[PDB]
């Protein structure tokens, strides 16, 4: 059983957005489907619920009716319409199933960012390993992704061929209003002269795909 | 209408109890692994769905219940959430969320320093990164010294989640200055203080 | 009865590719055919199926409609169109004949690698004998830093096969593949027999015959 | 839906069984088929329908179905049976073809110590500016092994990779190779190199080295 959400993204305050959840592996019409959201760095919050074949519908007062839940039982799809969106609605939204009085199937979630800030691709800079690496063979290298918005951003090394010692740090929101993080991998020093290291950074919100070579200096 | 302890530490192989105070009860517990969607742990005490390990157990207890975790293992790093259904308002309540720190042995951090790239320097800004890798506990002190003068305040720190395989942590301190400010000093150093160090460690470098 | 697949190769992510399967020995127009893929180091996964009359077609839901199956009964051929290729699509693709309720006849498979990495011919370095505690002598050839798969290694134009061990290619952190082929021969024959490794990496059109001599 | 155990070991001449567990929590009443895949070869059809065998499948292969679960029986094991075994059916809750995880058949054999070999980095390879050292573990059993590197008595880590061949179809043993990734600089930092292997069939860890 899989539940995949789509439609989340960056919208301005007061706008509207429609999210969809597609289910697989179970009878959609025979189960109840709910929406639950989580603010960045905050707790979980129930949003809405709908019964089998659109029998019973429930929401919460924190959203003063701005949200509308529906389902196409003949299409195994659930929809959530958000109107008069506010900055407080920014969060990751999940679709969940109700089986025995609790949520047993959760979706991966979709991020909705409500803000007047504009999208911007990130800049990738090399954190070049150099003489100031040493550490008895455990040299470090990496790439700095800076000044990007909205979230998120994904980083890989050598198209995925390098995964051991990789640490991609949580995004930090700078005073500029943009996000910045770094991805650093630790490798044996002896391997510096026998391999080229490239950071593959993907920022889908801005259609950014950058491969940056990290050379020692 | 549900409350959850902010934090809950543990040791490998031990047992941890996470409480969820409320007005009445059936409390259902969920786990939020680092960077992943929540998963169902227990419909009700001893009613764990398929896949969830038997190590987790519930406790049906009147107004206030709790969740028990035995054989504390690595992947148990997560924020735990409790939830019921207040039929009075026909709404689903949720707990504050408890973070599980899996106590491990003290691990010294590896300190790395990275000067700013020429690509960035051509752009007018200069960023400097100090790296603390695979240390325990999380608590550590990273200090930026530009010409022996502390510069913390223009820096910004990011800390990874508790690694499952090692239970360690990683931390990056980034010092950001303009090109002019960067060009007005020569000595750039990062100094780290942590439980696993007897003498503070310093990774330095010069502009040239 | 035989089934041969063709069209596999290296393609950039998001590209297209047409795979063809030719049958020789059975009434192709009288059987339903299928495409099934196996990823490197993973299990089998069904892809698509087409009936004899081209009336019934089923695809795996994970494809998102990126694949399109077809068949030419007039020429005894089966076709698969792969669009918006992803890294997950990298695998060996087989055609099969659905007789009764299983896959009766299988093809030999065709490898499809989806990656942005460029084709790289391997370097072949001799691994000469030294010292041995085994009373034998192991000598071989190291095929290093090549892409994509696969690489085929023989010894003395196929004459020498006994005691030969060609290791599975290991994808290094460098993003390139590497392997070693080693043969153990009686130590008394080191100075009186010629040992040649024939390494063929058809991608990149590399064929190298390297002689291993003690040193 | 279909679940298969990862590995299953047998004894030559003896009998071995493999299980393909289904689920209805999906459904059943489907026909489960069995396929065999030898290393480096496309799958071969073993069983289809009600324990039927096509053409070349011997009498030593049979398949049973009981509820949402089917099993494969291989009586009279041979070293040539070393392969990966899969099961397949036609799900109707998904209207697709579902395959099992597959099981790695591993016929047992006597405990075999490896014949260790060490190879010096090539003259050409050093010219390119890199040094690769190959440590060979030949025809040992069981699969588990532990290879360690040392250069001028300097222990290493994280700078080598190893590949292990499939179980041999005749002797049923394994051969393993481990390569060390060094560059001309670090290589010339030392002149003596060695490999230390420790295996169950071995009495005491062995070491082989070269001087140059
Ligand atoms: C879409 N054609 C189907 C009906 C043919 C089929 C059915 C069941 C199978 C199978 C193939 O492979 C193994 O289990």
């Amino acid at each position: 059983v899989q539940l995949l959400e789509s439609g989340g993204g960056l919208v301005q305050p007061g706008g509207s957005l429609r999210l969809s959840c597609a289910a697989s592996g179970f009878t959609f019409s025979s189960y109840e489907m709910n929406w639950v959201r989580q603010a960045p760095g905050k707790g979980l919050e129930w949003v809405s619920s709908i019964s089998s074949s659109s029998r019973y519908i429930y929401y919460a007062d924190s959203l003063k009716g701005r949200f509308t839940i529906s389902r196409d039982n003949s299409k195994n799809t659930l929809y959530l319409q958000m109107n008069s969106l506010r900055a407080e609605d920014t969060a990751v939204y999940y679709c969940a199933r109700s089986n025995h009085g609790a949520f047993d199937i959760w979706g991966q979630g979709t991020l909705v960012t409500v803000s007047s800030a504009s999208t911007k691709g990130p800049s990738v800079f090399p954190l070049a390993p150099s003489s100031k690496s040493t550490s008895g063979g455990t040299a470090a290298l990496g790439c700095l992704v800076k000044d990007y918005f909205p979230e998120p951003v994904t980083v890989s090394w050598n198209s995925g061929a390098l995964t051991s010692g990789v640490h991609t740090f949580p995004a930090v929101l700078q005073s500029s209003g943009l996000y910045s993080l770094s991805s650093v991998v630790t490798v044996p020093s002896s391997s510096l002269g026998t391999q080229t290291y490239i950071c593959n950074v993907n920022h889908k919100p801005s259609n950014t795909k950058v491969d940056k070579k990290v050379e020692p200096k | 209408v549900l409350t959850q302890p902010p934090s809950a530490s543990g040791t490998p192989g031990q047992r941890v109890t996470i409480s969820c105070t409320g007005t009445s009860s059936y409390v259902s517990w969920y786990q939020q692994l680092p960077g992943t969607a929540p998963k169902l742990l227990i419909y009700g005490k001893n009613n764990r769905p398929s896949g969830v390990p038997n190590r987790f157990s519930g406790s049906k207890s009147g107004t206030s219940a709790s969740l028990a975790i035995s054989g504390l293992r690595s992947e148990d790093f997560a924020d735990y959430y409790c939830g019921t259904w207040d039929n009075s308002l026909n709404a689903v309540v949720f707990g504050g969320g408890t973070r599980l720190e899996i106590k491990r042995t003290v691990a010294a951090p590896s300190v790395f320093i990275f000067p700013p790239s020429d690509e960035q320097l051509k752009s007018g800004t200069a960023s400097v990164v100090c790296l603390l890798n695979n240390f325990y506990p999380r608590e550590a002190k990273v200090q930026w010294k530009v010409d022996n003068a502390l510069q913390s305040g223009n820096s910004q720190e990011s800390v990874t989640e508790q690694d499952s395989k090692d239970s360690t942590y990683s931390l990056s301190s980034t010092l950001t200055l303009s090109k002019a400010d960067y060009e007005k000093h020569k000595v750039y150093a990062c100094e780290v203080t942590h439980q696993g160090l007897s003498s503070p460690v310093t990774k330095s470098f010069n502009r040239g």
